[PDB]
């Protein structure tokens, strides 16, 4: 055949010889995008139960909502655009950029490359596909405009940041209520991945060449590559987060008690 | 608790092969690679092995020791079960010499294909200057031992022949970034990295940093990196 | 079968031989460089030290003359003088110009080289780049060797038009012409296929001989070829019975065999070494790194009269001490490599430590300036090499004795080529000769011998009769059965075919091993005195006269294990003005007899 049954190589007639569960990882990678994707789409384009009126809580996956059919008080940014049609999403203006800056990630290019294109499924395990460009063809290509993405992250996440430092409200005035809670921690933490990011170290310091000469970026670079050393695991954890305050938002919404802490 | 362990080491040449089943005695604290040796004192004198150090630190002994890419003597053989088959084969992308041996000179083909350090030329042999911040980057890819084990795990080469000509592997890319963060080295690289040696090739789902027995990052150090300055030099907008 | 031609063949590709053959490219010659192993895969990458070389960065209070002095005290005056001047007057451009080749080692606060301190030197010498220095200066002869031929293949248009390397061929012969070198003979390792090489010069840079002691920390390759290989071409070894030896070196787990075990882990607790008795008989000092004679006759008695190990070691036990912490702190390194290596926790469980054999500070006598060889256009750089390390090298030295003598031996050799009338011719007979010796093994030859079996007897005689303590008895029956094994080596029968067979490898090796093992057992019981690495029991007055003796070993007859002679010359006028001042007449007394008299004012 191609790969490990070519004529020079050892006649080994196995696929693979390891004797482990090598199948694993993938399943879980594969689980857990569907069920991200799955309750991020549903909820995407649900159209209600996102903004809680008394504690001006809004969900991060309607955040920018620049659309005059939106609740009262959802649009921190004005009203630009009509009232959209049952397959715009109300956030319309982010989530395109949000997708395409995950999917254009280092790291969740090597999951699903990993675990849809199987591309290697495993380590040592031969591939299903005979012939293989990698990054270098039109479509795959395109994955080098990350850095891009990666502004346009910079931006939403300071979109969202002024999303929850507005949520500290109370029908009488200042207000705090463990959707402030849950909402801070996840911007926290989505600025965390966001600036783990492997374009956002080589574009602090990690382009330069002689870090002698530039004491601040030096900095900047170490600290950036302590966090990017963790970057697996906080696409993960952002992407739970993420779901937690949608629920809770929703939950609140719809019906049930906020907890709070300053009473309104 | 020393018994017999049951290996099914691969025996064969360019012209075919078979595992075959052998039962050798094990000690507590061996690695596979003294199994191997007592096997070849006592069973299977000409059985093909190339090693030299035996203690790490080389890279001569490269193996696939449980259809993992590993080095025989750094393969701890508690790792196993007393009643689990241990299976010792030569690495699967390059040319099989014999029973353990392979031709990995694919590696010295792609070693004199990348330019090499280049100083000023006028800087002195005594009068270098650099900082111990400006050389840990390329210090770190300077800790490789060239066992190669990257090279065979890499699934570019190792299921694609037909991407040897076109792909240097993880470890001559790790090479050309070694050479790029040289505080003192003149020539640029990052174009050729990507139009000869076909840095774009690689997806970066880092199964080599996952075979390096120096534990190297070489996906998160050397590939991303590069590939970050490549789009700087190619695939950036802002012209 | 395969014949090539070239000005110079290397044969070996660590520190001393990659030196030698960049020296030699750039006077302008055709050089083929033949290694046993894979191209950058020698001895050199296990070193973990530093390069002492007096570049005066960390403090400039060195000089040449302090290292000079160091390198002689440590060697007890019986080195070559000449070698050690000129080793310490040429270390630091070796190592400046090494960074030329882009090699990065770790860098003071300035950006120069950083130097550490080490036992027997005054002043911090050794650059170093964490512990892999050897792995960083083979892999930057290695590159520059690939960066040489890139130019060739620029401007001649072939890669190997003036280098061309030679890896997994191992060279079993030298063919001479009239006393003089005309060549190599060898074989392919992957096909078994013969190859001559029509070199008027050869380099010989090929390590060591620890293969013939059972613990060793030495490599596959280091079964005492290129000694051999001079011998029996007509050259001569000095200083053989110099071996050195480290007293505490783990023996039973084979995962760590040879890996050397520092005193500073007996600045604990130390060896209790029995069932039930901690046997040293114990501020008045613990028994803590006594003169190492001392502790290694210990540790021979305890083997012999005492509670030993199973493996023939001792225990070393460091778990009934300071706590598992300040263990896991105080040794970073050896824990962790020792508990993912051998399954060994230092924090609960006793070593298994013993005598291993490091290094040899004897080898082929060598001109200082030049290389080596009596009557051929012979060369030797490295370990291969005799006449730096008297009898005891200090650490570091060996690191830039390759680049000093490798340089030297390169530039030996492409004079010696230039001021060449006619170049030798290879005989044909001489060809067959070589190829019915290395094809001998595979007849049947009735009572047959395994050459692993014979491998670990040599191995065990070597290991018990001549060791870090050498007693007459000893050294006499290990010659009486040294001549019983080479009776039997007579009979080793190969199995199989010529392609890649390492049972036939073995039995080729075992002859240069066999050849070695009598010089060292001869040289060792010749010398009657204690100096550095060689031990006399019966004669434990270190340091006799003894110090102008080289005691050099040379071949007599009677194939195919020939026979050695060794005498005793005198060595040269010790020192011309090399008698400093800080070379006292307090401290030059205790080594030399009263034949100064024109050092003091
Ligand atoms: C474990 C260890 C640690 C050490 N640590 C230190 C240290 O910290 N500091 C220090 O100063 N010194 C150290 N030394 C000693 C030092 O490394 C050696 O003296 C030095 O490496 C010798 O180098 P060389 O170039 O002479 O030979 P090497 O590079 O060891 O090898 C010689 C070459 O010759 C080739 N060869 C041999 N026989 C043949 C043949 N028949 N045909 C063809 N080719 C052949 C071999 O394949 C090899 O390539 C250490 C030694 C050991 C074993
Ligand atoms: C947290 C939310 C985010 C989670 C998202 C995870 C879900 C990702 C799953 C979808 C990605 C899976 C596709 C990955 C492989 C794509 C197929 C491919 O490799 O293209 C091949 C060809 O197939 C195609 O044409 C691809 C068409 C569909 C791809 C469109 C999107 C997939 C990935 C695009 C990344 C975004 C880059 C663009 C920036 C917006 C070319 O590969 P080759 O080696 O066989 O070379 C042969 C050359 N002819
Ligand atoms: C393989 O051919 C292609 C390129 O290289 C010539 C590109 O740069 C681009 C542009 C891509 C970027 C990231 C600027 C495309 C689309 C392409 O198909
Ligand atoms: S990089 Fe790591 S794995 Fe690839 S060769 Fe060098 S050491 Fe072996
Ligand atoms: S595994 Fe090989 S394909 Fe790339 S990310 Fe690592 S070099
Ligand atoms: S590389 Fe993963 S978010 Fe940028
Ligand atoms: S033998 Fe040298 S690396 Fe395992």
């Amino acid at each position: 055949a191609t790969g490990v049954f070519s004529p020079r190589r050892a006649q080994i007639p196995e696929r693979t010889l390891r004797t482990d569960r090598w199948w694993q990882a993938p399943l879980l990678t594969n689980l857990g995008l569907a069920a991200f994707v799955i309750y991020a789409t549903i909820r995407a384009f649900w159209g209600s139960a996102y903004w809680v009126a008394d504690y001006h809580y809004l969900t991060p996956f309607y955040s920018p909502c620049v659309s005059t059919a939106c609740a009262p008080g959802s649009s921190h940014f004005g009203q630009w655009v009509g009232d959209l049609p049952w397959f715009i999403p109300m956030a319309f203006i982010s989530l395109p950029f949000l997708l395409a800056f995950r999917l254009t990630c280092y790291y969740y290019r090597k999951a699903y490359y990993r675990s849809v294109w199987q591309s290697p499924t495993a380590c040592a395990v031969a591939e299903p596909h005979a012939k293989y460009t990698g990054e270098t063809r039109f479509p795959l290509i395109l994955q080098n405009i990350h850095r891009y993405f990666f502004y346009a992250a910079v931006l939403i996440s300071l979109v969202n940041t002024y999303d929850a430092i507005t949520a500290f409200h109370s029908p009488s005035g200042f207000g705090f209520g463990l959707g402030n809670v849950i909402l801070t921690g996840n911007v926290i933490l989505l600025w965390v991945y966001t600036l783990s990011c492997h374009s956002c170290r080589h574009v602090t310091g990690g382009r330069l060449k002689h870090f002698s000469k530039h004491p601040v970026r030096y900095w900047i670079w170490t600290q950036v590559s302590k966090l990017n050393t963790r970057h697996m695991l906080f696409a993960w954890i952002t992407l739970g987060t993420l779901v937690l305050t949608d629920f809770y938002i929703m939950l609140v919404a719809s019906g049930t008690i906020s907890d709070l802490r300053f009473i309104g | 608790a020393t018994y017999d362990a049951k290996l099914r080491v691969w025996r064969g040449d360019d012209t075919g092969g078979e595992l075959h089943d052998y039962t050798v005695e094990v000690n507590d604290g061996e690695v596979v690679l003294d199994i191997i040796h007592r096997l070849q004192a006592t069973q299977t004198p000409d059985l093909a092995v190339r090693w030299n150090c035996k203690a790490g630190k080389c890279g001569s002994c490269s193996a696939e020791i449980n259809g993992r890419p590993r080095l025989m003597c750094m393969t701890r053989m508690s790792t196993f079960g007393e009643d689990e088959v241990v299976t010792v084969t030569p690495l699967r992308t390059f040319p099989v010499m014999r029973d353990l041996v392979t031709d990995v000179s694919f590696n010295y083909e792609k070693a004199r294909q990348i330019p090499s350090f280049t100083p000023p030329k006028d800087l002195q042999p005594g009068e270098y200057r650099m900082q111990q911040e400006d050389v840990n980057r390329s210090q770190e890819f300077r800790k490789c031992i060239e066992c190669f084990l990257c090279q065979n795990v890499c699934h570019v080469v190792r299921d694609h022949e037909e991407n040897k000509e076109n792909f240097a592997g993880p470890r001559f890319h790790m090479r050309i970034a070694e050479l790029d963060m040289h505080p003192l080295d003149t020539v640029d690289r990052k174009e050729m990295a990507q139009d000869e040696f076909g840095l774009g090739y690689c997806n970066i789902t880092k199964c080599c940093t996952e075979v390096c027995p120096e534990h190297i990052k070489i996906t998160d150090n050397a590939l991303i990196p590069m590939k970050e300055r490549v789009a700087d030099r190619k695939y950036d907008p802002i012209v | 079968l395969e014949r090539h031609s070239y000005d110079v063949v290397v044969i070996g590709a660590g520190g001393a031989g990659l030196r030698a053959v960049i020296e030699a490219r750039e006077r302008g010659l055709r050089v083929a460089v033949v290694t046993k192993s894979l191209f950058g895969k020698a001895h050199t990458v296990m070193a973990e030290g530093g390069c002492a070389a007096a570049m005066r960065n960390v403090n400039t209070k060195d000089s040449w003359q302090v290292h000079f002095g160091d390198t002689m005290r440590g060697g007890k005056f019986l080195n070559n003088w000449r070698m050690a001047e000129l080793h310490a007057q040429e270390a630091p451009d070796r190592v400046w110009e090494l960074e030329t080749y882009g090699a990065l080692f770790d860098r003071t606060k300035d950006g120069k080289i950083s130097q550490r301190n080490f036992g027997g030197h005054t002043y911090p010498r050794l650059a170093h780049v964490g512990d892999r220095t050897g792995l960083e200066i083979i892999r930057t002869l290695q590159q520059k060797i690939v960066s040489l031929q890139q130019e060739d293949k620029r401007e001649l248009g072939d890669y190997e038009a003036r280098i061309r390397v030679f890896h997994e061929t191992s060279i079993t012969e030298l063919i001479l012409d009239d006393g003089k070198i005309a060549g190599a003979f060898g074989y392919y390792r992957e096909t078994g296929n013969f190859v001559l090489f029509e070199a008027p010069a050869v380099v010989l840079a090929t390590g060591g001989i620890g293969k013939s002691f059972k613990v060793s920390s030495n490599s596959w390759e280091y079964t005492g070829d290129g000694h051999a290989l001079a011998l029996r071409a007509g050259s001569a070894l000095i200083n053989m019975e110099f071996i050195q030896f480290h007293p505490t070196g783990m023996v039973w787990p084979l995962s760590v065999k040879g890996i050397l075990v520092t005193e500073g882990v007996r600045g604990d607790g130390g060896v209790l070494k029995n069932s039930e008795g901690k046997r040293f008989m114990f501020a008045r000092r613990t028994p803590d790194l006594l003169p190492r004679d001392e502790v290694a006759r210990a540790i021979n008695a305890e083997v012999k009269a005492g509670r030993g190990s199973p493996h023939g070691g001792v225990y070393l036990d460091i778990a009934s001490r300071m706590p598992a912490e300040e263990i896991k702190r105080r040794l970073p390194s050896m824990y962790h490599q020792f508990i993912e290596l051998a399954e060994v926790d230092i924090t609960k469980d006793a070593m298994e430590v013993g005598p291993t054999c490091h290094y040899v500070m004897g080898g082929i006598e060598v001109d200082p300036d030049t290389a080596a060889g009596a009557t051929p256009g012979l060369f030797a750089a490295g370990e291969c090499s005799g006449g730096m390390h008297g009898s005891n090298r200090l650490g570091g030295n060996s690191l830039s004795d390759l680049l000093v003598f490798g340089r030297r031996a390169g530039l030996g050799a492409a004079d010696y080529v230039r001021a060449l009338p006619d170049r030798p011719k290879v005989s044909e007979a001489a060809v067959e000769d070589a190829t019915r010796l290395v094809l001998a093994p595979f007849e049947p030859k009735a009572e047959p011998e395994n050459p692993y079996t014979l491998h670990a007897e040599l191995q065990q005689s070597m290991n018990d009769l001549v060791g870090i303590i050498r007693k007459e008895a000893e050294i006499q029956e290990a010659l009486d059965r040294l001549q019983e094994l080479k009776r039997r080596y007579a009979n080793v029968t190969v199995e199989g075919g010529r392609v890649f067979n390492p049972g036939w490898h073995l039995a080729i090796d075992m002859r240069n091993m066999l050849l070695v093992s009598e010089c060292v057992a001869k040289a060792a019981l010749q010398r009657t005195e204690s100096r550095g690495g060689h031990t006399r029991d019966d004669y434990p007055e270190m340091d006799a006269n003894w110090r102008n003796t080289l005691l050099v070993c040379r071949v007599s007859g009677g194939d195919p294990v020939v026979p050695d002679v060794t005498v005793t010359p005198e060595q040269q006028v010790p020192m011309r003005p090399d008698l400093l001042g800080c070379f006292e007449l307090s401290e030059l007394e205790k080594y030399y007899t009263p034949e100064e008299l024109a050092e003091h004012p």
